[PDB]
């Protein structure tokens, strides 16, 4: 019935029984949580000691906690404060909340030390934890086989490499008419969200030689690269 | 293992009962994994809980003698939904009368009066005849009297307690030193001066030794056979006039015409 | 529902 | 359609998000129109 | 017809209607005291011419 | 005969579901729908006493039916199978009409209409087994049927709307057959149904859908009510989800209602005072709120009493509601005085009336209270008083006892005196005149913020309509 007993199995000494009550939150941590948030900062205290092994465990159930009671902002950051099990969240479809919340954060800071150096993703600020979280996403997207979704949230973070590889994967010439119109979508969506001198050089940029390379593509689409950017060179 | 835990207990040597009791607390995670808290009920279900039950019961009356608050209220707090589950199968015992009374007077030795009511409310529908009230009255009658506000009567009722003695001794001993602070804290309001006479009578001090102890822990000099609550009283307006929250809750004059001025040019 | 998403991405971030 | 009714509060959240800006706006600068108007 | 819906919900969780299980079921403050008053007054007087 | 009625019915009902379908479908105003939702139900329940019910099986057989054909076989197998027709596409009325269902078009999936169409099915099916009273096997069948149909769906706000009336169905039939009589299969849907409810208050959250929240909270409440845990209500109510954005004034007074029980219990009655007043003003008052009129009167009683306050003997005496105030009026009396014996009397002989509404919890505590109140009106009326004279008239024990239940009092500032003991009589304590003191410039404090409120709230909301009015074509 009741939460009660889940709640004194953590609090009883000895180390056994207190890994034990992690596994059966996790059972019922979406049906019932109303009662468990009572002993939400106790939860947080067995991850910092590291003699459990299901610290890990033991970080990842209080998120989901955070998460049911209505805080989506707790939730995330207890998450990354760990930095342990983003993994399976990612990959789960009743909370892909948390996740949204993670990716919001991560584009504005990447956008941000973009102007400073282009390759900044392995940098210590941008810890290589919240790389791992992105590129996780991009596989999502072409899960469910929309590359727009993929395009877009990447474009807002300033990555270039992820860009570049979107761009290279449609050179299979599945169509070549269906690979212009995709391509043809980001040149005018850029000029409107990316305001930023240096990134937008670095994009057009590649995007001239992907085109370039089918000798089969409009030239008003690569007419329209060449304008933008306002290059001699190309 | 299980049926040697529970004969410990009644054994009287709880030294093999207290050193066995870790031991035991492995294999409780096993005891609980055979049931299914009562979310289905099975008579192969019926067999695995009388089992689980009898290690937490028995731990759960050694908790109090060993005096580990902590757990005895985890041991009870896991049995509570089994005797809430369902129309009768055992979901009763002789030990769950006392088990309840126990915590109820730990609850009182907080001087917490709306969490006794909170745990009353759990358990009233189920004990209104179906386990009447004879054992389970003691904690009851207790509140019910400081309630009042008649010390004196709760007082004798706590000494009386130990004729009916069914391990009330551990909680009767911390709701005396309760009383005496709930009256002292009171008697500043009335009057600054009792005699030394008075303060013994009233707090229910059996000699003058715990009186002149209790005026020192309270800021309270005994000059003369009488004391002076007139000392403390100032000094501890003094110190809380020192905290930082705090301009908002006198409220400035100053910062009442402004709150209204922008009121009006929003 | 497949639809809206691509939207997010396209459309409605230039509005 | 099954997988997309699972992974939408990734999507739902922004969307929905942004189009009770556009109400709550609409809503204000109509108001304040007015009172200029008079005055 | 609007409110109806939630009216009904609600009437059920309050108990049918208690207001009709009652009668199937089964100085404004206490008493004039003048009566008794004039009792008290008289007697006064007669103690009073003797003291 | 019996044909002709059903099949009247079921056009009555037609043509209702075709004017709130079109709406729904014909741009966003959300909120004129919902409206419409609520009536339609209602004048379908006056409807059904007359023209035969069964216009339901009727509209079932000429509809695209996915499972809601089996699941009203289901219906009638309960209440023993009558068939008269009943057989799927025994009646097209449709006709494979654009104007009124494109029987083929819809099987093909080139166009869908088995979602709304749903979600009605099962709206209509609650409400027919809720009048009867086809509680027992449809109760549990329902509730596994409709949670996968609606979770199927990619939830809209829209759809949120509808099932916030459904949740409501799910809660009510298990716990009406509940208290008839216990049975242990009841118990184990119970755990279930606390489980469910409350998975959904997240999922409503992210969608804030105003209907579905509001609905939610209040279950989840009344839940603990039932079974006595105080402690879980505390850490849910901390948080406060509950919209008050635009739901019905009506679920506005059952919030409020599941407050103050909870508060009083805990020993407070500055908000509980507040938020039962509240609720009536909120709440309807039609010949439908008898109900919720009566048992506010009734926990307001308490909760002044409790205080040490004396209700109005006028409250109970010009009251339309004084049969049943019968017990709270011998209370009122009782504490007056300070007379300890009429309480003990008064509470025993109204033992089973109190206990029905739980008021007998309420009214244990109420000893303090007969003893405190009647020396709250003699330190009024006597400046200094012996506790010699207070003992003798309210029959308390000793001049020691006494001291001690007015020492407790006049910490917590009820009775305002201090007693002095080394002389022997107790002094009120006297404020007299406040204005000379500095209460005033508190009090008008908060007044100036709630006339503020109120314009600022007429100002948002004058302009609603005048937005309408001035986009829609005019001569």
């Amino acid at each position: 019935t009741t939460a009660a007993p889940l709640l004194a199995l953590l609090r009883e000494n000895q180390d056994s029984v207190k890994t034990y009550a992690l596994e059966s939150i996790n059972n019922v941590v979406d049906q019932l949580w109303s009662e468990i948030s009572n002993e939400l900062p106790d939860i947080e205290a067995l991850y910092d000691d590291d003699t459990f092994s299901d610290r890990e465990m033991a970080a990842l159930i209080a998120s989901k906690v955070y998460y049911n009671l209505g805080e989506y902002e707790s939730a995330v950051k207890y998450a990354l404060a760990a930095k342990d099990r983003f993994d399976i969240d990612e990959k789960s479809q009743f909370v892909e909340t948390i996740v949204s919340k993670s990716i919001e954060m991560y584009v504005q800071e990447a956008s941000k030390q973009y102007t400073k150096d282009e390759q900044f993703y392995t940098k210590d600020i941008i810890d290589p934890k919240l790389t791992s979280i992105f590129e996780r996403m991009i596989e999502k997207c072409l899960k469910a086989s929309e590359l727009k979704l993929a395009l877009g949230i990447a474009l807002e973070g300033y990555r270039l490499d992820i860009i570049e590889s979107a761009l290279k994967s449609k050179l299979d010439q599945d169509s070549t008419s269906e690979n212009v119109k995709i391509i043809n979508y980001l040149l005018t969506l850029a000029i409107t969200t990316v305001t930023n001198s240096k990134f937008r050089s670095s994009i057009l940029r590649k995007s001239f030689d992907f085109l370039m390379n089918m000798p089969n593509c409009d030239y008003l689409t690569l007419n329209k690269v060449v304008v933008n950017l306002n290059d001699a060179g190309l | 293992l299980t049926k040697s835990l529970s004969i410990a207990f009644e054994n009287g040597d709880y030294a093999a009962c207290e050193k066995l009791l870790p031991p035991i607390k492995i294999e409780l995670i096993k005891n609980n994994l055979l049931i299914p808290d009562l979310s289905i009920q099975n008579d192969i279900y019926l067999n695995d809980l009388m089992i689980t039950k009898r290690i937490l019961e028995v731990g759960a009356l050694a908790s109090i003698q060993t005096f580990n608050f902590d757990s005895f209220e985890n041991y009870f707090n896991q049995l509570k939904p089994y005797y809430f589950s369902n129309n009768h199968k055992l979901s009763e015992s002789d030990k769950k009368s006392k088990l309840i009374s126990l915590y109820l007077l730990n609850l009182l030795s907080q001087n917490n009066t709306t969490k006794f009511h909170s745990e009353l409310q759990y358990l009233d529908k189920h004990i209104k005849n179906l386990e009447d009230d004879s054992l389970l009255s003691y904690p009851i009658k207790l509140d019910r009297w400081l309630m009042e506000g008649s010390y004196q009567k709760a007082w004798d009722l706590l000494q009386s307690g130990s004729q009916n003695i069914s391990e009330f001794d551990s909680f009767t001993d911390i709701l005396k030193s309760a009383i005496r602070d709930e009256i002292a804290k009171n008697t500043e309001l009335s009057y600054d001066f009792l005699p030394l006479s008075n303060i013994k009578a009233l707090l229910f001090f059996n000699n003058e030794k715990e009186t002149e102890k209790f005026a020192l822990e309270r800021n309270w000099p005994i000059v003369n056979s009488k004391v002076y609550f007139n000392n403390q009283s100032k000094e501890k307006a003094d110190y809380e006039d020192e905290m930082m929250h705090e301009e908002d809750q006198k409220t400035n004059i100053i910062e009442k015409a402004m709150d209204y001025a922008i009121s009006i040019e929003n | 529902l497949s639809n809206v998403n691509s939207d997010i991405y396209f459309k409605l971030k230039k509005l | 359609e099954t997988h997309e009714s699972g992974i939408k509060p990734y999507f739902e959240q922004k969307i929905q998000e942004t189009e009770l800006k556009i109400r709550s706006k609409t809503e204000n600068v109509r108001r304040l129109e007015a009172q200029r108007n008079a005055l | 017809t609007k409110k109806k819906n939630e009216e009904i919900n609600k009437k059920s969780l309050e108990e049918d209607d208690e207001f009709e299980d009652f009668p199937i079921d089964t100085d404004d403050v206490e008493v004039d005291d003048d009566f008794t008053n004039e009792l008290k007054a008289e007697l006064d007087r007669y103690k009073r011419e003797n003291q | 005969l019996h044909h002709s009625e059903k099949k009247y019915a079921e056009e009555d009902q037609v043509q209702e579901l075709l004017k709130v379908l079109n709406e729904i479908s014909k741009t966003t105003l959300t909120l004129d729908p919902r409206y419409i939702w609520r009536s339609l139900k209602d004048l379908s329940s006056l409807r059904n006493q007359e023209l035969l019910n069964a216009e339901t099986l009727c509209f079932t057989v000429n509809v695209l039916y996915p499972d809601s054909s089996s699941f009203k076989k289901n219906l009638l197998k309960f209440i023993t199978s009558n068939h008269k027709s009943s057989v799927p596409g025994s009646a097209e009325l449709r006709n494979s009409y654009p104007a009124s269902f494109y029987s083929v078009n819809t099987e093909k999936k080139t166009i869908e209409v088995t979602a709304e169409i749903n979600c009605f099915m099962h709206l209509l099916v609650q409400l027919f087994l809720w009048d009867s009273k086809e509680l027992e096997q449809l109760v549990e069948f329902n509730r596994k049927v409709v949670i996968p149909n609606l979770l199927c769906y990619y939830n809209l706000r829209s759809l949120n709307l509808i099932n916030a009336k459904l949740w409501f169905y799910i809660y009510l039939s298990h716990e009406t057959l509940a208290r008839s009589s216990e049975e242990i299969n009841s118990d184990n849907q119970n755990i279930i149904l606390r489980s469910t409810m409350m998975k959904f208050l997240k999922i409503a959250s992210l969608k804030h859908d105003n209907e579905t929240k509001a609905m939610l909270i209040n279950l989840i409440l009344r839940d603990f009510l039932n079974n006595g845990e105080v402690d879980s209500a505390s850490d849910f109510i901390s948080k406060l989800e509950y919209p008050h954005t635009d739901v019905s004034s009506s679920l506005e007074a059952r919030y409020f209602f599941y407050l103050s029980k909870i508060n009083a219990i805990q020993l407070d009655y500055s908000t509980a005072n507040e938020y039962i007043i509240a609720a009536i003003r909120k709440a309807p008052h039609n010949s439908k709120s008898l109900g919720f009129l009566q048992q506010s009167n009734k926990l307001h009683c308490c909760i002044q009493l409790l205080m040490g306050d004396i209700p109005e003997l006028s409250f109970f005496h010009q009251s339309n509601m004084q049969k049943s105030l019968l017990p709270y009026y011998h209370l009122t009396k009782a504490v007056k005085l300070g007379d300890l014996k009429k309480f003990t009397s008064t509470i025993t002989k109204y033992k089973q009336l109190l206990l029905k509404d739980d008021t007998y919890q309420l009214c244990v505590r109420l000893r303090s209270n007969v003893i405190k109140t009647g020396i709250r009106i003699i330190s009024l009326t006597y400046k200094k008083i012996s506790l010699r004279d207070i003992c003798l008239k309210l029959n308390l024990d000793s001049e020691q006892t006494v001291e001690y239940m007015v020492s407790r009092a006049i910490r917590d500032g009820v009775i305002e005196a201090k007693i002095n003991h080394e002389d022997g009589f107790i002094e009120t304590t006297e404020l007299l005149n406040i204005y000379d003191s500095e209460d005033p410039q508190q009090v008008f404090d908060e007044r100036i913020k709630f006339a503020n409120q109120l314009h600022d709230e007429y100002l948002v909301s004058m302009r609603y309509p005048e937005d309408k009015k001035t986009q829609q074509n005019e001569k």
